[PDB]
Protein backbone atom coordinates (compact mmCIF):
# COMPACT_ATOMS: atom_id res chain seq x y z
CA UNK A 1 0.00 0.00 0.00
CA UNK A 2 2.83 2.04 1.17
CA UNK A 3 4.75 0.18 -0.88
CA UNK A 4 8.00 1.45 -2.68
CA UNK A 5 7.68 5.36 -1.59
CA UNK A 6 10.69 5.90 0.23
CA UNK A 7 10.33 8.18 3.56
CA UNK A 8 13.38 10.50 3.09
CA UNK A 9 12.96 10.43 -1.03
CA UNK A 10 9.34 10.19 -2.59
CA UNK A 11 7.36 10.88 0.78
CA UNK A 12 9.27 14.50 0.75
CA UNK A 13 9.56 14.39 -2.95
CA UNK A 14 13.36 14.58 -2.85
CA UNK A 15 15.57 12.67 -5.81
CA UNK A 16 18.45 10.83 -5.18
CA UNK A 17 21.31 11.07 -7.19
CA UNK A 18 20.87 8.72 -9.48
CA UNK A 19 17.27 7.77 -9.86
CA UNK A 20 16.82 9.98 -13.03
CA UNK A 21 19.30 7.76 -15.05
CA UNK A 22 16.84 4.92 -14.77
CA UNK A 23 13.65 7.38 -16.17
CA UNK A 24 15.75 8.47 -19.25
CA UNK A 25 15.83 4.93 -20.06
CA UNK A 26 12.93 3.89 -19.62
CA UNK A 27 12.51 5.48 -23.46
CA UNK B 1 28.88 -4.72 -5.80
CA UNK B 2 31.85 -3.73 -8.29
CA UNK B 3 31.96 -0.12 -9.69
CA UNK B 4 29.05 0.75 -8.18
CA UNK B 5 28.79 3.48 -5.50
CA UNK B 6 27.56 4.37 -1.77
CA UNK B 7 24.18 4.51 -1.15
CA UNK B 8 22.56 7.62 0.02
CA UNK B 9 20.87 7.34 3.77
CA UNK B 10 17.61 6.27 2.85
CA UNK B 11 18.16 5.02 -0.38
CA UNK B 12 16.91 1.06 -0.27
CA UNK B 13 15.15 1.58 3.16
CA UNK B 14 13.89 -2.39 2.07
CA UNK B 15 17.61 -3.42 2.03
CA UNK B 16 17.78 -6.47 4.36
CA UNK B 17 21.01 -7.85 5.50
CA UNK B 18 20.84 -11.94 6.25
CA UNK B 19 23.49 -12.63 8.78
CA UNK B 20 24.86 -15.48 9.98
CA UNK B 21 25.26 -15.68 14.11
CA UNK B 22 28.23 -17.48 14.51
CA UNK B 23 30.51 -16.55 13.58
CA UNK B 24 28.74 -13.14 13.03
CA UNK B 25 28.98 -12.44 9.58
CA UNK B 26 27.15 -11.20 6.48
CA UNK B 27 25.43 -14.38 4.58
CA UNK B 28 22.89 -12.54 1.70
CA UNK B 29 21.50 -9.67 0.57
CA UNK B 30 17.41 -10.21 0.93
CA UNK B 31 14.65 -7.62 0.93
CA UNK B 32 11.31 -6.22 2.66
CA UNK B 33 8.45 -6.50 1.26
CA UNK B 34 6.12 -6.33 4.05
CA UNK B 35 6.61 -5.79 8.18
CA UNK B 36 6.59 -9.74 8.46
CA UNK B 37 8.32 -10.85 5.07
CA UNK B 38 11.67 -10.67 3.84
CA UNK B 39 12.78 -11.81 0.03
CA UNK B 40 15.92 -13.15 -0.96
CA UNK B 41 17.79 -16.08 -3.38
CA UNK B 42 17.02 -19.61 -2.67
CA UNK B 43 20.69 -20.36 -2.81
CA UNK B 44 21.34 -17.89 0.04
CA UNK B 45 20.15 -20.76 2.48
CA UNK B 46 20.54 -24.09 0.32
CA UNK B 47 23.15 -25.03 -2.36
CA UNK B 48 23.96 -28.95 -1.43
CA UNK B 49 27.74 -28.16 -3.49
CA UNK B 50 28.65 -25.83 -0.42
CA UNK B 51 26.79 -28.28 2.38
CA UNK B 52 24.83 -25.08 2.54
CA UNK B 53 21.21 -25.31 4.51
CA UNK B 54 20.51 -23.28 6.75
CA UNK B 55 17.68 -23.56 9.53
CA UNK B 56 15.93 -20.62 10.62
CA UNK B 57 17.64 -20.61 14.16
CA UNK B 58 20.93 -20.60 12.40
CA UNK B 59 20.43 -16.88 11.02
CA UNK B 60 19.39 -13.04 11.74
CA UNK B 61 17.80 -10.49 9.64
CA UNK B 62 18.73 -6.98 9.73
CA UNK B 63 16.63 -4.00 8.38
CA UNK B 64 17.45 -0.29 7.94
CA UNK B 65 21.09 -0.83 7.75
CA UNK B 66 23.99 1.06 5.43
CA UNK B 67 27.21 0.34 7.50
CA UNK B 68 28.21 -3.11 7.05
CA UNK B 69 29.93 -4.16 10.07
CA UNK B 70 28.93 -1.44 12.91
CA UNK B 71 25.70 -2.12 14.78
CA UNK B 72 23.41 1.10 13.92
CA UNK B 73 22.44 1.67 17.17
CA UNK B 74 18.78 3.44 17.29
CA UNK B 75 18.52 2.65 13.36
CA UNK B 76 18.95 -0.64 12.36
CA UNK B 77 16.32 -3.06 13.12
CA UNK B 78 17.28 -6.84 13.69
CA UNK B 79 15.07 -9.89 13.45
CA UNK B 80 14.12 -13.45 13.83
CA UNK B 81 12.88 -16.06 11.32
CA UNK B 82 9.81 -18.28 12.55
CA UNK B 83 10.01 -19.98 8.53
CA UNK B 84 11.79 -20.53 6.06
CA UNK B 85 10.40 -21.16 2.57
CA UNK B 86 12.11 -21.97 -0.74
CA UNK B 87 10.62 -22.85 -3.92
CA UNK B 88 9.71 -26.52 -3.93
CA UNK B 89 11.05 -26.26 -7.57
CA UNK B 90 14.17 -24.38 -7.20
CA UNK B 91 16.76 -25.98 -8.93
CA UNK B 92 20.39 -26.16 -6.92
CA UNK B 93 21.29 -29.15 -9.47
CA UNK B 94 21.41 -27.67 -12.83
CA UNK B 95 21.01 -24.06 -12.96
CA UNK B 96 19.26 -22.31 -10.17
CA UNK B 97 16.21 -21.58 -11.87
CA UNK B 98 13.64 -20.16 -9.44
CA UNK B 99 16.11 -18.96 -7.40
CA UNK B 100 13.83 -17.86 -4.76
CA UNK B 101 12.73 -17.71 -0.95
CA UNK B 102 10.98 -16.43 1.72
CA UNK B 103 12.06 -15.49 5.50
CA UNK B 104 8.67 -15.03 7.71
CA UNK B 105 9.78 -12.85 10.76
CA UNK B 106 8.81 -13.86 14.12
CA UNK B 107 7.37 -10.48 14.91
CA UNK B 108 6.95 -7.53 12.54
CA UNK B 109 9.20 -4.79 12.32
CA UNK B 110 8.45 -1.18 12.69
CA UNK B 111 8.62 1.37 9.45
CA UNK B 112 11.07 4.48 9.54
CA UNK B 113 12.92 7.01 7.50
CA UNK B 114 15.20 3.33 6.55
CA UNK B 115 13.06 0.78 6.75
CA UNK B 116 9.91 0.57 4.08
CA UNK B 117 9.01 -2.19 2.31
CA UNK B 118 9.11 -2.21 -1.25
CA UNK B 119 6.48 -3.26 -4.13
CA UNK B 120 5.98 -6.56 -6.51
CA UNK B 121 5.06 -5.57 -9.84
CA UNK B 122 2.03 -6.66 -11.13
CA UNK B 123 2.05 -8.47 -14.42
CA UNK B 124 1.14 -5.02 -16.31
CA UNK B 125 4.10 -3.39 -14.13
CA UNK B 126 6.85 -6.05 -15.60
CA UNK B 127 5.10 -5.82 -19.17
CA UNK B 128 6.13 -2.37 -19.52
CA UNK B 129 9.57 -2.37 -17.65
CA UNK B 130 11.45 -5.66 -18.22
CA UNK B 131 12.45 -4.05 -21.35
CA UNK B 132 16.19 -4.47 -22.59
CA UNK B 133 17.97 -1.33 -22.23
CA UNK B 134 15.65 -0.20 -19.27
CA UNK B 135 17.37 0.22 -16.07
CA UNK B 136 17.44 -1.11 -12.87
CA UNK B 137 19.25 -0.89 -9.59
CA UNK B 138 20.73 -3.64 -7.73
CA UNK B 139 22.40 -2.73 -4.02
CA UNK B 140 24.41 -4.78 -1.35
CA UNK B 141 27.54 -5.26 0.78
CA UNK B 142 29.13 -7.54 -1.50
CA UNK B 143 32.39 -7.63 -2.99
CA UNK B 144 34.08 -4.52 -4.48
CA UNK B 145 36.07 -6.94 -7.10
CA UNK B 146 35.82 -10.26 -8.18
CA UNK B 147 37.04 -6.01 -1.42
CA UNK B 148 34.63 -5.25 1.37
CA UNK B 149 32.71 -2.26 1.48
CA UNK B 150 32.15 0.43 4.34
CA UNK B 151 28.72 0.94 3.28
CA UNK B 152 26.01 0.09 1.34
CA UNK B 153 26.90 -0.18 -2.66
CA UNK B 154 24.69 0.95 -5.49
CA UNK B 155 24.91 0.57 -9.49
CA UNK B 156 22.27 0.96 -12.00
CA UNK B 157 22.59 -1.88 -14.84
CA UNK B 158 20.81 -1.93 -18.25
CA UNK B 159 18.36 -4.72 -18.93
CA UNK B 160 19.80 -6.92 -21.64
CA UNK B 161 18.00 -8.92 -24.61
CA UNK B 162 17.78 -12.69 -23.97
CA UNK B 163 19.65 -13.70 -26.76
CA UNK B 164 22.75 -11.64 -25.42
CA UNK B 165 22.39 -13.51 -22.03
CA UNK B 166 22.03 -17.00 -23.67
CA UNK B 167 24.96 -15.83 -25.92
CA UNK B 168 27.40 -15.08 -22.72
CA UNK B 169 27.01 -18.23 -20.88
CA UNK B 170 27.10 -22.14 -21.46
CA UNK B 171 24.49 -22.47 -19.08
CA UNK B 172 20.96 -22.91 -19.67
CA UNK B 173 18.88 -19.97 -19.12
CA UNK B 174 15.70 -19.91 -18.31
CA UNK B 175 11.99 -17.85 -18.26
CA UNK B 176 12.33 -17.34 -14.36
CA UNK B 177 15.83 -15.61 -15.41
CA UNK B 178 16.74 -12.23 -16.97
CA UNK B 179 20.13 -10.76 -17.19
CA UNK B 180 21.56 -7.36 -16.70
CA UNK B 181 24.95 -5.52 -17.04
CA UNK B 182 26.47 -3.49 -19.84
CA UNK B 183 28.14 -4.93 -22.96
CA UNK B 184 31.61 -4.70 -23.23
CA UNK B 185 30.81 -2.30 -25.85
CA UNK B 186 28.59 0.35 -23.89
CA UNK B 187 31.58 2.00 -22.32
CA UNK B 188 30.47 2.27 -18.71
CA UNK B 189 30.59 -1.23 -16.61
CA UNK B 190 29.38 -2.83 -12.80
CA UNK B 191 28.16 -5.94 -11.29
CA UNK B 192 26.83 -7.68 -8.80
CA UNK B 193 29.29 -9.79 -7.20
CA UNK B 194 30.17 -12.21 -4.22
CA UNK B 195 27.87 -11.51 -1.29
CA UNK B 196 24.91 -9.55 -2.80
CA UNK B 197 23.32 -12.64 -3.28
CA UNK B 198 19.43 -12.61 -2.21
CA UNK B 199 19.87 -8.88 -3.11
CA UNK B 200 17.32 -7.17 -5.10
CA UNK B 201 17.06 -5.38 -8.48
CA UNK B 202 14.74 -2.84 -8.56
CA UNK B 203 13.42 -0.20 -11.09
CA UNK B 204 11.46 2.93 -10.46
CA UNK B 205 7.56 2.77 -12.39
CA UNK B 206 7.38 6.07 -14.16
CA UNK B 207 3.70 5.46 -13.79
CA UNK B 208 3.20 6.29 -10.22
CA UNK B 209 6.52 6.88 -8.84
CA UNK B 210 7.06 3.68 -6.57
CA UNK B 211 10.01 1.39 -6.12
CA UNK B 212 9.52 -2.07 -7.85
CA UNK B 213 11.45 -5.07 -7.10
CA UNK B 214 11.76 -7.11 -10.62
CA UNK B 215 14.76 -9.02 -9.71
CA UNK B 216 16.73 -11.06 -7.26
CA UNK B 217 20.24 -11.26 -7.38
CA UNK B 218 21.24 -14.83 -8.38
CA UNK B 219 24.60 -15.56 -10.36
CA UNK B 220 27.46 -15.00 -12.92
CA UNK B 221 30.32 -15.81 -13.74
CA UNK B 222 32.76 -14.09 -12.26
CA UNK B 223 31.96 -10.77 -11.21
CA UNK B 224 32.07 -7.56 -13.76
CA UNK B 225 33.88 -9.47 -16.80
CA UNK B 226 33.68 -7.89 -20.55
CA UNK B 227 30.99 -9.62 -22.08
CA UNK B 228 29.61 -11.36 -19.29
CA UNK B 229 26.15 -10.39 -17.78
CA UNK B 230 24.45 -10.72 -13.75
CA UNK B 231 21.72 -13.20 -13.60
CA UNK B 232 18.65 -12.21 -11.58
CA UNK B 233 15.82 -14.58 -10.46
CA UNK B 234 12.37 -12.98 -12.57
CA UNK B 235 10.22 -12.10 -9.32
CA UNK B 236 6.87 -11.64 -11.41
CA UNK B 237 7.50 -14.91 -13.16
CA UNK B 238 7.50 -16.66 -9.20
CA UNK B 239 4.96 -14.46 -7.65
CA UNK B 240 1.84 -16.52 -8.05
CA UNK B 241 4.25 -18.83 -5.52
CA UNK B 242 5.30 -15.68 -3.54
CA UNK B 243 1.60 -15.17 -2.52
CA UNK B 244 0.63 -18.80 -2.10
CA UNK B 245 3.06 -18.70 0.70
CA UNK B 246 1.70 -15.75 2.26
CA UNK B 247 -1.83 -16.28 1.65
CA UNK B 248 -1.30 -19.80 3.06
CA UNK B 249 1.02 -18.58 6.05
CA UNK B 250 -0.77 -15.38 6.72
CA UNK C 1 35.36 -7.50 10.73
CA UNK C 2 31.85 -7.15 12.44
CA UNK C 3 31.13 -5.14 15.34
CA UNK C 4 29.12 -6.68 18.24
CA UNK C 5 25.56 -7.27 17.96
CA UNK C 6 23.51 -7.13 21.17
CA UNK C 7 23.30 -10.46 22.73
CA UNK C 8 19.60 -9.65 23.08
CA UNK C 9 19.23 -11.12 19.66
CA UNK C 10 21.71 -14.12 20.51
N1 LIG D 1 26.08 -10.81 -11.15
C1 LIG D 1 27.16 -11.44 -10.71
N2 LIG D 1 28.34 -11.20 -11.26
C2 LIG D 1 27.05 -12.43 -9.58
C3 LIG D 1 27.92 -13.51 -9.46
C4 LIG D 1 27.79 -14.40 -8.42
C5 LIG D 1 26.81 -14.27 -7.46
C6 LIG D 1 26.67 -15.23 -6.33
N3 LIG D 1 26.03 -16.44 -6.67
C7 LIG D 1 26.62 -17.59 -6.78
O1 LIG D 1 27.81 -17.60 -6.51
C8 LIG D 1 25.96 -18.85 -7.24
C9 LIG D 1 25.38 -19.57 -6.04
C10 LIG D 1 25.77 -21.03 -6.04
C11 LIG D 1 26.78 -21.15 -7.16
N4 LIG D 1 26.74 -19.84 -7.90
C12 LIG D 1 27.52 -19.60 -8.97
O2 LIG D 1 27.44 -18.42 -9.32
C13 LIG D 1 28.27 -20.81 -9.53
N5 LIG D 1 28.70 -20.86 -10.91
C14 LIG D 1 27.99 -21.34 -12.07
C15 LIG D 1 26.84 -20.43 -12.48
C16 LIG D 1 25.51 -20.98 -12.99
C17 LIG D 1 24.27 -21.54 -12.31
C18 LIG D 1 24.44 -22.55 -11.18
C19 LIG D 1 25.36 -23.72 -11.53
C20 LIG D 1 26.85 -23.70 -11.24
C21 LIG D 1 27.87 -22.86 -11.97
C22 LIG D 1 25.94 -13.19 -7.57
C23 LIG D 1 26.07 -12.30 -8.61
NA1 LIG E 1 24.88 -20.12 -24.83
NA1 LIG F 1 30.01 -7.64 -17.80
Amino acid sequence: ADCGLRPLFEKKSLEDKTERELLESYI
Amino acid sequence: IVEGSDAEIGMSPWQVMLFRKSPQELLCGASLISDRWVLTAAHCLLYPPWDKNFTENDLLVRIGKHSRTRYERNIEKISMLEKIYIHPRYNWRENLDRDIALMKLKKPVAFSDYIHPVCLPDRETAASLLQAGYKGRVTGWGNLKEGQPSVLQVVNLPIVERPVCKDSTRIRITDNMFCAGYKPDEGKRGDACEGDSGGPFVMKSPFNNRWYQMGIVSWGEGCDRDGKYGFYTHVFRLKKWIQKVIDQFG
Amino acid sequence: DFEEIPEEYL
